[PDB]
């Protein structure tokens, strides 16, 4: 097991903690506090970088080609300039992903040095996160993140107490109070004595379990226990606490957080996986050809070569032998069908879309000055294909804000915008607080009724009502400098309190028996007699108080259900109430019914005397004081109701309704509780009054009748409007995740796959799924279900470490950045600060980022073809010798320097519509969802595009070479004429096509696609000589022919002619859903 | 970090122009090609075939032809006579010929057998010839001048017209060898080597070709057009695109009077079949044309217009109909 010693760096650094590896590393069994979330370390870069460029289907191609051009007998090239080219290419990819991997080399560094205090002498001195060793004692303040697993050894706050914010670890947004042992609590307060502090722990080894933690520590020849109430866990944040001290158990990997992140995996989009299934046809297809015709040449060689003189070499080479040995020459002629320009382009597009996203003054938060981050810069075609969103809820959803909006009092509403007695209009100016001494101007209420009715005294029921909210919480105040801030566990009370506190019922100080209440000025000290605990199954707490009359009272507030079942039989307010909170309920607020009743001296004794035996009892005192809270609680007085708003982001519920309409299913999976989760899922408008709302109890029923069944139909009627609130502990029981050994285990895993396809299938029908206190595996568990039984295409979107799991998992992960907490920024794929900038990164950003790319590979091996299979067609008629239909010098820039910027600026900057207009018709997104601009279809027709184009760039200048052409003493009728002829109507032919393929013809794009022309026949007019020299003659004879540029006309006419009338063809008989848009992009 | 650049390019603004496929802008695109394609078509075919060209095959291959005893040369130097006529008189400068057919001069191990570095006149690659014309590199102990197979396998047919007139003397008819090839491989390409005046002691230490009779040091009388700058040489050198093509032979030039430069009558074709290609099934032709002011005879050019004018003219109106039921 884990054992861990006080102020003791020596004792794990034994020889037998060392685990040791296989290959000559020690691997110590203690990880240091240092993380690390990037790739490449020092050396790693080069095996690593390269193992995943060769995933790639066409770098093994390019590489059997270096292979095939170092054989002597059929090299073609020096073998010392088609490596260098491969590297180049190799190596514009690796300094890519370094500049990438250097981007989160910093982001370890801001999280490394995050300077905690650590005793590493006789007295603390101030240490970096890396530098945290298990073992040592630390001392954190408030505000302060934990630097890792670390056990209570004292804090400033009575009985060590301490409250820390698990936000980061899970959902919930209130404090979790930690507390030490007692003998620590007692022994380790002065800074002095913790550094002689030398206890023994023996705890489990590190988990994933961040509910439980077993363990215990051996100290003053004593020996207690441990749990997870002593343990702040790394993500934690130190609240309501100056200080706190802490030993180390778990640091680094080896903490109960970080083992909750998943593993980080190579991420490939669905077109990269596509590009491998062209390159693997081509490949069969280049195999295929080039054995055809060098069956071809083995046969010409037969009858034609043997009795042919002039082709006579002086070697005796058999026909077959030389059938073989064109075999290879031919895959070397017809190897530019994929060639290295190919992830050249697709990296230099990638790279540029990727700093769109950085770029985007519209994905800009200004407030937190949080730009919009694509911190990888090789998934941005699969932001135009994402089927569902798996989201975060606290601090993704929602601001982590939580205010006062109004109250219920006898029936009426208080916060609606109001004036005097009676409402006047909705414009309402702001309420004036200078009349409370304590008010503050945090409260935006809008509600004049109200603030008379509490000054007036006419309902007095009203002025009980908020005293309520100044006695019955439990929070404590800190009046260090008269200030009077509020330090609250749980928001609720915090913005009660001081909600309350500016209506004039200002709680000012606590005391173990009495409390210092203010109302409306008047210094009031009630006695506090009994405070009944808050629970989750109670779902109510009380507070039992004698006023200083004399008279004894008690107050509750909580669940409305609850309290209606504990009323009076007299209550006239109760159907009243009850509309009010409809009204609340409607409205997305959190509704906490305020109730009372009378309760007599001689009551209160006889219970009394039972409550003080419930406390004193040391068996089930928990159980015996729920036993006393029932009986006191028999009739209460209904007053009202409160209403509190969970303050989303801004612009979440139109940004659900547009990717909704986008065909994208959003699932909020969250670590917080039911209740909360549930209620921001009707604010978003996840769920409305129409869905029907199904919980695990109904789920299960469901999915058990359907294996019934077979010991496929849909599980609800396809009419119906649903959705899911299953919590984690329901999933783990639907999902069954919670020699005849081996035989029974392939059973086991038969019904598990049945059972998690079945839940896959049901939760796939509902518009939406909520999960709920699910941890961190589980998220990841349910994004990998919907990969694997649904095949789709997955994007995570959350923050805190509780996310990083499932952001890891999904196909795109996104964290919320400008916040404290970086955890989920790290590991994530893009960065942006408000959730509605998901709007922009899908439907217009990854939108788009699909139409370039799919444009883009549409035409690159559209102008691979027509340029290469001229070859295959020239085979027919120089004897299937491999002889080139272009010149040696044009192939090798065809693809550097005539094809190459046209693609790439249109990969950069074309655009179907505006921004503005792909954001109003988010259907547009829904092209990309169902993969239907670049289909594996869509990929042969573009072969056969190719294919027919170089049939007509060749076939078109043979024949009128077969014929006179200019035949004068300066005749082009030979093979450099003939090769620069179809050479000058490839190029005008492709350099044409894209200026039909692209639709955004901005002044680069013009200037590249006529540039592209002007250069080749720049270059082959000797302009470039020129211009060197300032620093053979076969185009001047070939081109200065009318017969030469008739022919270039008449090919590239009959290229691109019948490619505008199927253009125009499509697009009037089948217009897409961008065309029509087009074509009303004015009146729209 | 800080405010991204309000930069068009970055913020994906910059202006653009958006062409949309309509129907007003690409109905005529196919209707005025139609009115251009169709009368170039006319105008290609109709010039075409006001060129007035006669093509005689002289390979003898079949028997009852006046050349089938050169099939066989059991003397080397053989003559064959074949007679033809001419319906009307050329007029104009007259371009002769000769074609062979099924002679892969684009064949890679062809193409290849070449040094273009010793064509050029560079000393080094005289005595050094590229091993890319390797099977012909050196004859005995010292390199061929020309080395390669392009060279090697050149046509060394003779070809003479001669005019049959009223008295039955057969005038003969003056021929120009010179200004046939391209007039930058007279000058740039092909190089005689450098240095001395006399062409003897220029092609020191190389040797003929093993196919060639005599020689590079009198492929022509001419010292301008003998070397590696002679005409017929840079013309066979300027391999072929196709199995079939033709190569510039002589130039018949316009006579000073007013007659027609070949006037029509009764010809008679003296060639000395030297060059063998029967046994790869090749054919040997011997072409006259007349000059024509817009390029030469080519008859596809002229069919293939008119047919894509017709077509693309046909598709307006297809794609007219279409849109306008669509409309
Ligand atoms: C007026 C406005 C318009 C201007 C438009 C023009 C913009 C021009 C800007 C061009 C800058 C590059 C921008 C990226 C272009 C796309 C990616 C790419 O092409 O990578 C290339 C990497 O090249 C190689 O791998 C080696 C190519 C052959 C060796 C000789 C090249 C240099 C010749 C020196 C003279 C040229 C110098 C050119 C550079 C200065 C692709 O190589 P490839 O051709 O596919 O390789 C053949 C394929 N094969 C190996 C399978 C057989
Ligand atoms: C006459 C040619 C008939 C060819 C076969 C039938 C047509 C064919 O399969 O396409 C051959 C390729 C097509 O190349 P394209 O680049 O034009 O590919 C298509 C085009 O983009 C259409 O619009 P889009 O949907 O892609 O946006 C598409 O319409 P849609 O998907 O709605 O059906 C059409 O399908 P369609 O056929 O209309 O159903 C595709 O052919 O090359 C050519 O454009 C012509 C090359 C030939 C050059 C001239 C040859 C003499
Ligand atoms: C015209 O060109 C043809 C080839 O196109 C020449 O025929 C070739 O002549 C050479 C000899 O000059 C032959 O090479 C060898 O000749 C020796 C005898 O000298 C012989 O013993 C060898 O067996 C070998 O043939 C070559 O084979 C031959 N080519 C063919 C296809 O037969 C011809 O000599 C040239 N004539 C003139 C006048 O230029
Ligand atoms: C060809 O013409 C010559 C001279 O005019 C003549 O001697 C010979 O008989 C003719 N041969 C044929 C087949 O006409
Ligand atoms: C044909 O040319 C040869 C070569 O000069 C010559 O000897 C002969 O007399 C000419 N006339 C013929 C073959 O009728
Ligand atoms: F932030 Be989530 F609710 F886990
Ligand atoms: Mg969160």
């Amino acid at each position: 097991t884990w054992q861990v010693k006080a102020n003791d760096r020596k004792y794990h650094e034994q020889p037998h903690f060392m685990n040791t590896k296989f290959l000559c590393i020690k691997e110590s069994k203690y990880a240091n506090n240092a993380i690390k979330t990037y790739k490449y370390n020092a050396f790693t870069f080069i095996p690593m970088n390269l193992f995943e460029q060769f995933k790639r289907a066409a770098n093994l191609y390019f590489l059997a080609l270096l292979i095939l051009q170092a054989v002597p007998q059929i090299s073609t090239l020096a073998w010392y300039t088609t490596l260098v080219p491969l590297l180049v290419v190799l190596g514009v990819t690796a300094i890519k992903d370094l500049v990438d991997d250097v981007a989160r080399h910093k982001m370890d560094k801001e999280i490394n040095n995050r300077t905690c205090e650590v005793i590493k002498d006789g007295r603390f001195k101030v240490a970096k996160w890396k530098e945290i060793q298990v073992g040592d004692v630390i001392r954190l303040k408030k505000n302060d993140f934990v630097p890792a697993d670390i056990l209570l050894l004292s804090s400033s706050e009575p009985n060590s107490l301490c409250y820390v914010e698990t936000a980061e670890l899970d959902g919930e947004t209130n404090l979790k109070f930690k507390m030490s042992l007692e003998i620590t609590d007692q022994y380790l307060q002065r800074e002095d004595t913790l550094a002689t502090f030398d206890g023994f722990i023996e705890c489990e080894e590190p988990n994933n379990r961040l509910d439980k933690f077993t363990g215990t520590l051996f100290w003053r020849n004593t020996s207690f226990p441990l749990d997870a109430d002593k343990i702040l866990l790394r993500g934690c944040v130190i609240r309501n606490t100056d200080f706190c001290h802490g030993l180390v158990i778990f640091a680094g990997a080896d903490t109960k957080i970080m083992k909750n992140s998943g593993k980080t995996r190579f991420k490939r989009t669905k077109i990269d996986y596509l590009m491998n299934y062209m390159v693997y046809t081509i490949f069969v297809v280049l195999i295929l050809l080039s054995a055809g015709l060098a069956i071809g040449h083995a046969y010409w060689e037969a009858q034609v070569g043997n009795s042919s003189w002039y082709l006579y070499d002086g070697e005796d080479d058999t026909p077959s032998y030389r059938g073989f040995l064109i075999f290879w020459g031919y895959i070397i002629v017809l190897n530019t069908m994929v060639p290295i320009s190919l992830y050249v382009s697709v990296e230099v597009i990638r790279l540029g879309q990727s700093h769109f996203i950085n770029w985007d003054l519209q994905m800009y938060y200004a407030e937190k000055d949080t730009p919009a981050k694509a911190r990888t810069t090789t998934l941005n075609e699969q932001l135009g294909q994402i089927h569902y969103i798996f989201s975060d809820k606290t601090g993704t959803l929602t601001q982590n804000i939580m205010t006062f909006k109004k109250c219920c009092i006898n029936g009426q509403i208080y916060g609606d915008h109001r004036d005097a007695s009676q409402h006047n209009h909705n414009k309402i100016e702001q309420v004036d607080f200078s009349w409370n001494t304590y008010a503050d101007g945090k409260l935006a209420f809008y509600d004049h009724y109200l603030i008379e009715q509490i000054q007036s005294g006419k309902e007095p029921e009203v002025r009980q009502f908020f005293f309520l909210l100044a006695v019955c919480h439990t929070v404590m105040v800190d009046r260090t400098d008269g200030q009077l801030n509020y330090q609250a566990a749980s928001p609720d009370e915090g913005a009660l309190v001081n909600a309350a506190r500016n209506f004039g019922f200002a709680f000012l100080a606590r005391t173990q028996n009495t409390i210092t209440i203010s109302e409306l000025g008047t210094e009031r000290t009630y006695n506090v007699l009994a405070i009944l605990d808050f629970n989750s199954d109670r779902k109510r707490m009380s507070i039992i108080v004698r006023t200083p009359e004399g008279n004894i009272k008690l107050y509750c507030k909580g669940a409305d259900t609850v309290i209606y079942e504990r009323l009076h039989r007299m209550n006239p307010t109760k159907q009243e109430t009850q509309d009010a909170l409809d009204i609340f309920a409607n409205e997305t607020l959190r509704t906490l019914c305020l109730c009372y009743k009378e309760i007599e001296e001689k009551e209160f004794t006889e219970w009394n005397k039972k409550f003080m035996a419930a406390s004193v009892a040391s068996t089930n005192r928990d159980e015996a004081l729920d036993k006393v809270y029932e009986e006191i609680e028999k009739d209460l007085i209904l007053l009202g109701a409160t209403a509190i708003e969970d303050k989303l982001q801004d612009g979440v519920p139109e940004t659900i309704s547009k990717l909704a309409k986008a065909d994208i299913k959003i699932w909020v999976l969250t670590g917080d509780k039911k209740e909360t989760a549930e209620n921001i899922g009707f604010a978003c408008e996840l769920l409305t009054e129409d869905t029907t709302i199904c919980y695990g109890e109904d789920i299960n029923s469901l999915l058990h009748a359907r294996m019934e069944n077979q010991r496929q139909e849909s599980f609800f009627p396809p009419g119906g409007n649903r959705a899911l609130i299953i919590t984690g502990s329901w999933l783990n029981e639907i999902l069954l995740e919670k020699r005849m050994r081996t035989q029974s285990k392939r059973r086991l895993e038969a019904k598990k796959e049945q059972r998690q396809k079945n839940f896959v299938d049901l939760a796939c029908e509902c518009s939406a799924v909520i999960c709920c206190r699910v941890t961190p595996k589980q998220k990841a568990m349910v994004v990998d279900l919907v990969k694997r039984y649904k095949k789709a295409i997955t994007l995570a979107i959350g923050d805190g470490a509780n996310d990083v799991n499932m952001i890891k998992t999904a196909h795109i992960g996104v964290g919320i950045s400008g916040q404290e907490g970086m955890q989920a920024v790290m590991s994530s794929d893009y960065s942006f600060a408000q959730f509605r900038y998901l709007q922009r990164l899908l439907l217009v950003h990854g939108r788009w980022s699909y139409i370039r790319m799919c444009k883009f590979l549409r035409y690159f091996f559209y102008k691979n073809f027509a340029f290469t299979l001229v070859h295959f067609w020239y085979s027919f008629f120089n004897g299937y010798s491999a002889q080139t239909a272009y010149e040696d010098w044009f192939i090798t820039l065809y693809n550097v320097l005539y094809t190459s910027l046209p693609v790439l600026l249109m990969g950069l900057l074309d655009q179907d519509v505006s921004d503005k207009l792909s954001l109003r018709f988010p259907g547009l997104y829904i092209v990309g969802q169902r993969d239907l601009l670049f289909n594996y279809k869509r990929f042969f027709v573009s072969l056969l595009h190719g294919v027919l184009t170089s049939m007509i760039l060749f076939f078109i200048p043979l024949g009128a070479y077969l014929q006179t052409v200019g035949q004068d003493g300066e005749a082009p009728s030979d093979y450099q004429s003939f090769a620069v002829t179809i050479a000058s109507a490839l190029v005008i032919t492709v350099n044409f096509q894209i200026g039909l393929d692209t639709s955004y013809w901005t002044f680069v794009n013009a200037f590249s696609i006529f540039g592209s022309i002007a250069l080749y026949f720049g270059i082959m007019f000797d302009f470039h000589s020129a211009g060197i020299h300032v620093l053979t003659g076969t185009a001047s004879n070939a081109l200065r022919q009318p017969y030469i540029w008739l022919t270039i006309i008449l090919t590239v006419a009959v290229c691109l002619l019948p490619v505008v009338a199927i253009r125009f063809l499509s697009m009037t008989i089948w217009p897409s859903e961008s065309d029509k848009i087009q074509k009303h992009r004015k009146r729209l | 970090t800080r405010r991204p650049d309000n930069t068009a390019f970055k913020q994906q603004r910059l202006p653009a122009w958006q062409p949309i496929l309509t129907a007003g802008t690409v109905l005529p695109i196919f209707f005025i090609i139609g009115l251009i394609f169709i009368p170039i078509g006319i105008g290609i075919f109709v010039t075409s075939n006001n060129i007035r060209e006669i093509e005689i095959d002289y390979t003898g291959t079949e028997p009852s032809s006046p050349c089938n005893k050169c099939l066989s040369p059991d003397v080397t130097p053989c003559f064959c006579t074949i007679n033809f006529t001419l319906e009307k008189s050329f007029e104009g400068n007259v371009f002769m010929y000769y074609g062979l057919s099924n002679f892969y001069q684009n064949h890679r191990r062809y193409v290849k057998s070449r040094d273009d570095s010793q064509l050029n006149g560079d000393s080094s690659a005289l005595l050094n010839p590229s091993k890319e014309c390797e099977p012909y590199r050196r004859n005995e102990d010292k390199p061929i001048a020309p080395c390669g197979a392009i060279a090697n396998s050149m046509f060394n047919d003779t070809l003479e017209l001669f005019l049959i007139g009223n008295d039955s003397y057969p005038i003969p008819i003056a021929l120009k060898k010179k200004g046939i090839a391209w007039w930058t491989d007279k000058n740039v390409k092909f190089r005689n080597p450098p240095g001395g005046d006399n062409l003897e002691e220029r092609f020191k230490g190389t040797t003929k070709p093993v196919n060639w009779l005599k020689p590079v040091y009198m492929l022509d009388s001419d010292p301008d057009n003998n070397g590696f700058i002679n005409e017929d040489f840079i013309v066979w050198m300027r391999t072929a695109a196709l199995p079939t093509f033709r190569k510039l032979y002589r130039l018949i030039e316009r006579k000073s009077d007013l007659h027609p430069t070949l006037p029509a009558g009764r010809y008679s074709l003296n060639v000395t079949y030297n060059y063998p290609v029967h046994y790869f099934d090749g054919r040997k032709r011997m072409i006259l044309s007349t000059i024509s002011w817009m390029g030469g005879k080519n008859p596809f050019l002229g069919i293939a217009y008119i047919a894509v004018g017709s077509i693309s003219f046909l598709l307006g109106v297809v794609l007219l109909v279409i849109n306008h039921k669509y409309r």
